[PDB]
C-alpha cells in the first residue's frame, strides 16, 4: 500500500492571510492526489482533482500543485467558513489511501 | 570408527583439546568434520559443523580446527557446566556416509 | 498443475519444476508466411537440441556437467540464487557470460568424448 | 446535480452483519464507479471498497476483505455495502460515494455504531 | 564448490518480432485462409510478472495493417473492370422532389456505353452523386479517370467486419495485459499469456472509432507523446455512444451487360423525395461523455486550462469528415457538431445532434493512389446502429505562455485504428534453455 | 523446533518392532532425515539416511537386508520398520534432521536438530 501524510496537525491562522500546507507520499504518485475539505458533522467537500485542478464551484481561493511524492495545498486567504480540516488522497493504487491532518484555526 | 582419546580434562578456567583421528579417506579427504556434545539423559548437541563453523546458540569458546587426517575441537573457558561426553563424526564418502568416533568424557 | 509459463516469476527452485510444461509447447501465397513461421519453429527447436547434444545432454531436461562455476559470473551463493530469484531475473544478470560458459561446456565435452574412446580401448 | 442517499439503519452491539444501501439519483451508474468510505469518531477516512457500475467488479480495501461485500443493481438506481462479523471498531460514519477518479459526489454519512 | 548445471524449459522470455497467423470462427474479410480456431482459448496468469509493453513500437500493429489491405485487394480480383465507364458524360441537375440541402448533390447522366457484342452500343442513363463526377458545361467526366482504372466491388461479397484472431507460432507466445486503466508505455503488474488475441474487428473509420473494446473504470487517454503536437491522442470511452445512421432515399438499382458476361450496377432512379443522409447521436449521452474526456485531458493539461473542441482544420474528405461504411454504403459525415465547445472548471429529453453526411461511390482505400472502387448502390433504404468507443484526436500547437489547448478530430491512418485494439498485447520468444549453479557434478571415469 | 519419538519397546530375536518421528516448527520437507542410535555403552552409530522428497535412501551395511526408511511429508512424520531383530540392536534411536541436502541447497553434512530418542530392547 502507498501511504501518505500531512506535515501539519493544524495551523494557527489568521482570516486575512495566506496559509499553505502539504502532503507527502512513500510512493511516486503521477500527479494523481486529490484534495477535499471537511467540516464537522459532513461529508468532505472536493475542491481538486488533479493536484493542481479544481472542481466545480471551488473559488479560486484554492490552488494546488506537486507531482512524484511531493504535493500542496494553498489558500490564498481564509473566510470564516474555510476553517476546516484537509484531506489528501491517492488514487493511483487499491488502497485508496488518505493522509489526515492541517485542521485550520 | 574414529579415534577420540577418553577422559580428557582440565580445570576451570583453563583451555582443554580433544582431539580425532581418521584416515585419508575420511579426514584427509572431506572438510565435513562435526562435533556433538551429550549430556547423560539428553540426546546430542551439534556443537561444531563442517570444520570450524559454529551454529547458533553455541558459544564462542568452543571451536575447531583440523590437520591432515586429524581434526580437534578446543574449549577455552572451560565452566563448570562443560562436563558434556563429546563425540567427533565425519562424512566418508558415498559407500560410507558417517563415522563416528568414541567418546571423550570432559571433566572440570 | 499451472499451465504454459505458469512458473513465471516463481522462484528459480520452483520453476525447475514444470521443464515439461514448457518444453512439450515448443514445437507445438499467405500459405509462405505460414510455412515460413512453421520451418522457423522447427530450426530453433533443432539447434537447441544439437547444443544439448554437442554438451552431452541430449536425452535430458536437467544435466549435470564438469564445468566449474566461476565467481566472476556470478558472486552469489545458492540461497540466494535459487530461493530469492526468477529465471528471469537470473537470465538478466548472468546474460554476458552466455558464451563463455557455452564455449566452455562445448570444450569438455570434447576431452570427455576421447577419453572415453581410449578406455574402450584399454582391452 | 447528483444525490447520494446512504439509508443506513443502526445495529446490534456485539456482532451482527452490516447492511446499508445507497440510493442514486440525478445521474446513472454506467459511466462510474461506486463505493463506500468510512470514518470512525475522531478519526480520518478510510476507503472500504468499489464497485464498476457498468460491469459488477469489485475492489475492496485489502484489511477487511474477508469480511466485506458489495454489489449492485442499476435497476433501482441502488448499490450496498454488506459487511460481516461486525466488533466495536466499526462505528463509523459510513458515506456513500461516486468515483470518477476522484470521489465528486458524497452523500450524508450515517452513523452507525457497534 | 559450484558446478555449471543445464536445464531445459526454462519460463524465460525475449521480445520478438515473428510471423502471426490469422484465425477465425462471402465477404471481403474473407476467412478462407484462415485456420479455424480453437473451442475456446486458455489464458494462464502469471503471477509476480511485471513486464513492459508499448503500443507506439508494436509489431502486431504493422502486420494486421498488411493483412487487411492484402485480404481487400484480394476480393477485388474476380471483380468487373469498369473501364468502358471512362467517357464523357451528358449531366444535368436532379431537380425532382429535392430538398432544400440536395441542392447540386445528385446529377443525372447520360452516356454511350459497350455491351455484349462489340458491334453495338447502347445509351444508358443514371444517377451519380457530385462528389464522384467531374466537370470537363454539361460535359463531366468520372473523377477517377486521370489517375486509374476502377474496378466494382463484387455484389455478393459483404463489407461487414469479421473478427479476427491473431495467433502465435510454435516457441512464441503473446502476453496480454490486463490491468485497467493501462495507457501503453509502460510495467504492467498484471499479466496472462495467450496463444491467440480476441476476436478483433477490422472496422473502417476516421475520427470516431465504431465498434470497438470499452474501458472499464474511466477514459484512457493515449498517446505516444503527449506534449509533442504532432501526435494523435487516442480516447477510449469507458461507455459506448450509440449512433444511429442513414440513407434515407429509397433507390432502384439497375444493371446492364457491358461485356461478354460482365455488368454494372447504378442507381437508376429514386422512388420518393430526395433527403439528405444523416447520423444521429443524443445530445445528453454526448456531452456527458466530452465531460468525461475533459476530466482525464485535465491530467496532463493542468492548472484549471481552458479545453476547447473545434473542427478539423482541412484537408482531403477522408480526414476532415467522419468516414463509415454502413450497410455496404460509403458515408462521409460532418461532426462539426459533435466538436464544438469550451470547457472550464466551472460548470453544472431525446434532443439530438444531426449529423449530415455525403455519399461517395468512387472510393479511393488506404490512402494509394492508382487503385479505386466504384461501389454499387444498394436498393431499398439503408439503416445501420453503431457504438462510438474512442476518438482520435489532435492538438493545436501555439505558444508555451497560453491558457488554451484545442483538440480537433483526427484520423486517416487505419494503424492508428488498430492501436485502439492491440495495445494490450505484446509478441516474444520462448527461450527455454539456461544455466544455473548447484553442487551437482558430472560423474568422470 | 522440536522431533518426538514413539514407538515399540521390547520384542523377543527375530522379532519386529516399528518406530516413528513427529516434528514440528520448521518445514518437514525441506530436510533430509536420519536415524542414529546408541548402545546402552556405547557411542554413536549411524543407521540411516533419507532424503526430503523421500524416494533415496541409504542405509549402514548392518542393517541392509532388514531395515527399512521411509517418510511422508503430509503428516510430518519419519519412520523407521525394522525386522529381524537381533541382540546387537538394543539401543537408544534417535530421529535427527539433517545429514544430506539436494543440489540446490547449501551442504549439510551433519545432523543439527535431535529428537530425545526412543529405546528398543531386543532379548
Ligand atoms: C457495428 O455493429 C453493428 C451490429 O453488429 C453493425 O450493424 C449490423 O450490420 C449488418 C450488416 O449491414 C446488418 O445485417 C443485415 O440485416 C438485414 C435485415 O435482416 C432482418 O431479417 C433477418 C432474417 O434472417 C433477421 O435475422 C434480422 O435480425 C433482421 O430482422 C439483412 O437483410 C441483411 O442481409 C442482406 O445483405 C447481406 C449483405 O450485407 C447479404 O449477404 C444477405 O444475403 C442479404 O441480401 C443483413 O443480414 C445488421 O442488422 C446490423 N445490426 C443492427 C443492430 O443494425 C454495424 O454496421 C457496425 N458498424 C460498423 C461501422 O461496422
Ligand atoms: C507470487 O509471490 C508470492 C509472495 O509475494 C508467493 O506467495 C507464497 O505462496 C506459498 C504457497 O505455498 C506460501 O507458503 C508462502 O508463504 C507465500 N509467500 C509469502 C511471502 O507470503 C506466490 O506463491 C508467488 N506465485 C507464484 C506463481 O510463484
Ligand atoms: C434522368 O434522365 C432520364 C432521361 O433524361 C429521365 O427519363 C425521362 O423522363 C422523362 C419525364 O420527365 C420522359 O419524358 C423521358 O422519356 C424519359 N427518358 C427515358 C428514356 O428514360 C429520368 O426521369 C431522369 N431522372 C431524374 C430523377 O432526373
Ligand atoms: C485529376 O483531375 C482532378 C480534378 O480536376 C485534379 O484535382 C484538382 O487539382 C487542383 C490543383 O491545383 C486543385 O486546386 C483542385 O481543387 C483539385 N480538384 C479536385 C476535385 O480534387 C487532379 O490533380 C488531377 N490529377 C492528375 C494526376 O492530373
Ligand atoms: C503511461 O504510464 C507510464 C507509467 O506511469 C508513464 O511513463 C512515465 O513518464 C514520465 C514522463 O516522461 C517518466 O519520467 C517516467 O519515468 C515514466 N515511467 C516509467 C515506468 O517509465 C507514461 O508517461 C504514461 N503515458 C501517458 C500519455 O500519460
Ligand atoms: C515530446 O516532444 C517534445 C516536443 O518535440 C520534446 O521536447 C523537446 O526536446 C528537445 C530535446 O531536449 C528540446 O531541444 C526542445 O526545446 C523540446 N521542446 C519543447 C516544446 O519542450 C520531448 O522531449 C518529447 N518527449 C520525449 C519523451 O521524447
Ligand atoms: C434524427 O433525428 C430527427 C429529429 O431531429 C429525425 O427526424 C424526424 O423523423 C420523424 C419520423 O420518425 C418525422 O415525423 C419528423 O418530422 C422528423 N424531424 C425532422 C426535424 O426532420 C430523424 O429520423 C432521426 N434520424 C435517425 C437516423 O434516427
Ligand atoms: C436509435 O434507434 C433506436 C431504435 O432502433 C432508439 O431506441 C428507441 O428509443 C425510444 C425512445 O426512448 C423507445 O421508446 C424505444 O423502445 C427504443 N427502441 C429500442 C429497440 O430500444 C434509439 O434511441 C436511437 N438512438 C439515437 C441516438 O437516435
Ligand atoms: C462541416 O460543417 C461546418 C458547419 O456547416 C462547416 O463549417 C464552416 O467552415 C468555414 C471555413 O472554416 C467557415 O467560414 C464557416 O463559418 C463554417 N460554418 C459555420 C456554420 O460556422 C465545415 O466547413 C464543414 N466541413 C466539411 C468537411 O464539410
Ligand atoms: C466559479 O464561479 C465563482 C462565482 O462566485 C467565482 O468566484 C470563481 O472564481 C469561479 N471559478 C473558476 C475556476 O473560474
Ligand atoms: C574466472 O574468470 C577469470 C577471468 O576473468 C579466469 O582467470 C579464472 O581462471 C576463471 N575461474 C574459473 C573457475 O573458471
Ligand atoms: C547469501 O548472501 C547474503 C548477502 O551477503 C547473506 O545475507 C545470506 O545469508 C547468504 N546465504 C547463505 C546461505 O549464507
Ligand atoms: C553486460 O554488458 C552491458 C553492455 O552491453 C553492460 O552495461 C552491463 O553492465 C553488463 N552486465 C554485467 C552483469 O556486467
Ligand atoms: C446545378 O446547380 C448549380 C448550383 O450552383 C447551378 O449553377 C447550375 O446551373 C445547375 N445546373 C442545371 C442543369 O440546373
Ligand atoms: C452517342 O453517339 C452519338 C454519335 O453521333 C452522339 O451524337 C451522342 O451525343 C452520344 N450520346 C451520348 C449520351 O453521349
Ligand atoms: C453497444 O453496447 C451495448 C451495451 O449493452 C451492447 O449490448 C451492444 O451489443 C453494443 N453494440 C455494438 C455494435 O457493439
Ligand atoms: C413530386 O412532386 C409532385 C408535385 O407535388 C407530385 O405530383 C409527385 O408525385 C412527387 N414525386 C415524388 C416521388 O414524390
Ligand atoms: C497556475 O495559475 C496561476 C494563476 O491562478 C499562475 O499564477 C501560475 O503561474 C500557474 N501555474 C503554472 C504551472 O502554469
Ligand atoms: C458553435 O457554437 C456557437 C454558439 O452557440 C454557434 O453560433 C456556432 O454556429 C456553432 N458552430 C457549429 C459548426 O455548429
Ligand atoms: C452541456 O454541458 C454544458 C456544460 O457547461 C451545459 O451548460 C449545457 O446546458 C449542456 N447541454 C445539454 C443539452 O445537456
Ligand atoms: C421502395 O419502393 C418499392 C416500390 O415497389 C417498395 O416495394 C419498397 O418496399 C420501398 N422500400 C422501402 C425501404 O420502403
Amino acid at each position: 500500500d502507498i501511504q501518505m501524510t500531512q506535515s501539519p496537525s493544524s495551523l494557527s491562522a489568521s482570516v486575512g492571510d495566506t496559509v499553505t500546507t502539504t502532503c507527502r507520499a512513500s510512493q511516486d504518485i503521477s500527479n494523481d492526489l486529490a484534495w477535499y475539505q471537511q467540516k464537522p458533522g459532513k461529508a468532505p467537500k472536493p475542491l481538486l482533482y488533479y493536484a493542481s485542478n479544481l472542481e466545480s464551484g471551488v473559488p479560486s481561493m484554492f490552488s494546488g500543485s506537486g507531482s512524484g511524492t511531493d504535493f500542496t495545498l494553498t489558500i490564498s486567504s481564509l473566510q470564516p467558513e474555510d476553517f476546516a480540516s484537509y484531506f489528501c488522497q491517492q488514487y493511483n493504487s487499491y488502497p485508496r489511501t488518505f493522509g489526515q491532518g492541517t485542521k485550520v484555526e | 570408527a574414529l579415534t577420540q582419546p577418553p577422559s580428557v580434562s582440565g580445570s576451570p578456567g583453563q583451555s582443554v583439546t580433544i582431539s580425532c583421528t581418521g584416515t585419508s579417506s575420511d579426514i584427509g579427504s572431506y572438510n565435513y568434520v562435526s562435533w556433538y556434545q551429550q549430556h547423560p539423559g539428553k540426546a546430542p548437541k551439534l556443537m561444531i559443523y563442517d570444520v570450524t563453523q559454529r551454529p547458533s546458540g553455541v558459544s564462542d569458546r568452543f571451536s575447531g580446527s583440523k590437520s591432515g587426517n586429524t581434526a580437534s575441537l578446543t574449549i577455552s573457558g572451560l565452566q563448570a557446566d562443560d562436563e558434556a561426553d563429546y563425540y567427533c563424526s565425519a562424512y566418508a564418502g558415498r559407500q560410507t556416509f558417517y563415522i563416528f568416533g568414541g567418546g571423550t568424557r570432559l571433566t572440570v | 498443475s499451472l499451465g504454459f509459463l505458469g512458473a513465471a516469476g516463481s522462484t528459480m527452485g520452483a520453476a525447475s519444476m514444470t521443464l515439461t510444461v514448457q518444453a512439450r509447447n515448443l514445437l507445438s501465397h499467405w500459405g509462405i508466411k505460414q510455412l515460413q513461421a512453421r520451418v522457423l519453429a522447427v530450426e530453433h527447436y533443432l539447434r537447441d537440441q544439437q547444443l544439448l547434444g554437442i554438451w552431452g545432454c541430449s536425452g535430458k531436461l536437467i544435466c549435470c556437467t564438469n564445468v566449474p562455476w566461476n565467481s566472476s559470473w556470478s558472486n552469489r551463493n545458492l540461497s540466494e540464487i535459487w530461493d530469492n530469484m526468477t529465471w528471469l531475473q537470473w537470465d538478466k544478470e548472468i546474460s554476458n557470460y552466455t558464451q563463455i560458459i557455452y564455449g566452455l561446456l562445448e570444450e569438455s565435452q570434447n576431452q570427455q568424448e576421447k577419453n572415453e574412446q581410449d578406455l574402450l580401448a584399454l582391452d | 446535480q447528483v444525490q447520494l442517499q446512504e439509508s443506513g439503519p443502526g445495529l446490534v452491539k456485539p456482532s451482527e452483519t452490516l447492511s446499508l444501501t445507497c440510493a442514486v439519483s440525478g445521474g446513472s451508474f454506467s459511466g462510474y464507479s461506486w463505493g463506500w468510505i468510512r470514518q470512525p469518531p475522531g478519526k480520518g477516512l478510510e476507503w472500504i471498497g468499489s464497485i464498476i457500475g457498468r460491469t459488477g467488479s469489485t475492489a475492496y480495501n485489502p484489511s477487511l476483505t474477508s469480511r466485506v461485500t458489495i454489489s449492485r443493481d442499476t435497476s433501482n438506481n441502488q448499490f450496498s455495502l454488506k459487511l460481516t462479523s461486525l466488533t466495536a471498531a466499526d462505528t463509523a460514519v459510513y458515506y456513500c460515494a461516486r468515483q470518477q477518479s476522484n470521489f465528486d459526489f458524497w452523500g450524508q454519512g450515517v452513523l452507525v455504531t457497534v | 564448490n559450484l558446478w555449471v548445471t543445464v536445464y531445459y524449459g526454462v519460463p524465460v522470455w525475449k521480445d520478438a518480432e515473428t510471423t502471426l497467423f490469422c484465425a477465425s470462427d462471402h465477404n471481403v474479410w474473407a476467412t478462407h485462409a484462415c485456420v479455424p480456431t480453437d473451442p475456446n482459448p486458455q489464458e494462464i496468469h502469471l503471477e509476480n510478472v511485471t513486464e513492459e509493453f508499448n503500443m507506439w513500437k508494436n509489431n502486431m500493429v504493422e502486420q494486421m495493417h498488411e493483412d487487411i489491405i492484402s485480404l481487400w485487394d484480394q476480393s477485388l480480383k474476380p471483380c468487373v473492370k469498369l473501364t468502358p465507364l471512362c467517357v464523357t458524360l451528358q449531366c444535368t441537375n436532379v431537380t425532382n422532389n429535392i430538398t432544400d440541402d440536395m441542392r447540386g448533390e445528385l446529377k443525372n447522366c447520360s452516356f454511350n456505353m459497350t455491351t455484349e457484342l462489340r458491334d453495338k452500343k447502347q445509351k444508358v442513363y443514371s444517377l451519380f452523386y457530385r462528389l464522384d463526377v467531374v466537370q470537363i458545361n454539361k460535359e463531366y467526366r468520372l473523377i477517377n479517370c486521370n489517375t486509374s482504372a476502377i474496378t466494382q466491388a463484387c455484389p455478393k461479397v459483404s463489407f461487414e467486419p469479421i473478427p479476427i484472431h491473431y495467433c502465435a507460432p510454435a516457441g512464441f507466445a503473446i502476453l496480454k495485459c490486463k490491468d485497467k486503466k493501462f495507457n501503453g508505455t509502460g510495467p504492467c503488474p498484471s499479466v496472462s499469456t495467450v496463444q491467440c488475441t480476441h476476436g478483433i474487428k477490422p472496422v473502417v473509420s476516421t475520427q470516431l472509432l465504431l465498434n470497438g473494446s470499452l474501458a472499464e473504470e474511466e477514459v484512457i487517454i493515449r498517446s505516444e507523446n503527449i506534449t509533442n503536437n504532432a501526435k494523435n491522442i487516442l480516447v477510449q470511452l469507458n461507455t459506448p455512444v450509440q449512433i444511429n445512421c442513414t440513407r434515407p432515399n429509397n433507390n432502384t438499382v439497375k444493371s446492364i451487360r457491358i461485356g461478354p458476361g460482365q455488368a454494372f450496377y447504378y442507381t437508376g432512379d429514386i422512388i420518393g423525395d430526395i433527403r439528405q443522409a444523416h447520423c444521429n447521436v443524443s445530445k445528453a449521452t454526448w456531452n456527458e461523455t466530452l465531460g468525461k474526456v475533459v476530466k482525464q485531458l485535465r491530467k496532463h493539461f493542468g492548472n484549471n486550462t481552458i479545453i476547447r473542441f473545434a473542427q478539423s482544420s482541412g484537408g482531403d474528405l477522408e480526414v476532415t469528415t467522419h468516414s463509415f461504411n454502413c450497410g455496404g454504403e460509403f458515408f462521409y459525415c460532418n461532426t462539426s457538431g459533435l466538436f464544438n465547445s469550451t470547457w472550464i472548471s466551472n460548470t453544472s429529453s431525446n434532443d439530438s445532434i444531426t449529423l449530415p453526411c455525403r455519399i461517395k461511390q468512387i472510393i479511393n482505400m488506404w490512402q494509394r493512389i492508382g487503385q479505386a472502387m466504384y461501389a454499387p448502390p444498394i436498393q431499398g433504404v439503408i439503416r445501420c446502429v453503431s457504438n462510438i468507443t474512442g476518438l482520435i484526436l489532435t492538438r493545436d500547437g501555439g505558444s508555451t505562455n497560453s491558457t488554451t489547448e484545442t483538440f480537433r478530430p483526427g484520423g486517416g491512418d487505419m494503424r492508428d485504428n488498430w492501436r485502439s485494439e492491440l495495445y494490450k498485447y505484446k509478441v516474444v520468444k520462448i527461450e527455454p534453455l539456461g544455466v544455473a549453479p548447484t553442487r551437482c557434478k558430472r560423474r568422470v571415469v | 523446533v522440536q522431533l518426538v519419538e514413539t514407538g515399540g519397546g521390547l520384542v523377543q530375536p527375530g522379532g519386529s518392532l516399528k518406530l516413528s518421528c513427529r516434528a514440528s516448527g520448521y518445514t518437514f520437507s525441506s530436510f533430509a532425515m536420519s536415524w542414529v542410535r546408541q548402545a546402552p555403552g556405547k557411542g554413536l552409530e549411524w543407521v540411516s539416511l533419507i532424503n526430503d522428497r523421500g524416494g533415496l535412501t541409504f542405509y549402514v551395511d548392518s542393517v541392509k537386508g532388514r531395515f527399512t526408511i521411509s517418510r511422508d511429508n503430509s503428516k510430518n512424520t519419519l519412520s523407521l520398520q525394522m525386522h529381524s531383530l537381533r541382540d546387537g540392536d538394543t539401543a537408544v534411536y534417535y530421529c535427527a534432521t539433517g545429514g544430506m541436502s539436494s543440489a540446490l541447497q547449501s551442504s549439510k553434512y551433519y545432523f543439527d536438530f535431535w529428537g530425545q530418542g526412543a529405546l528398543v530392547t531386543v532379548s
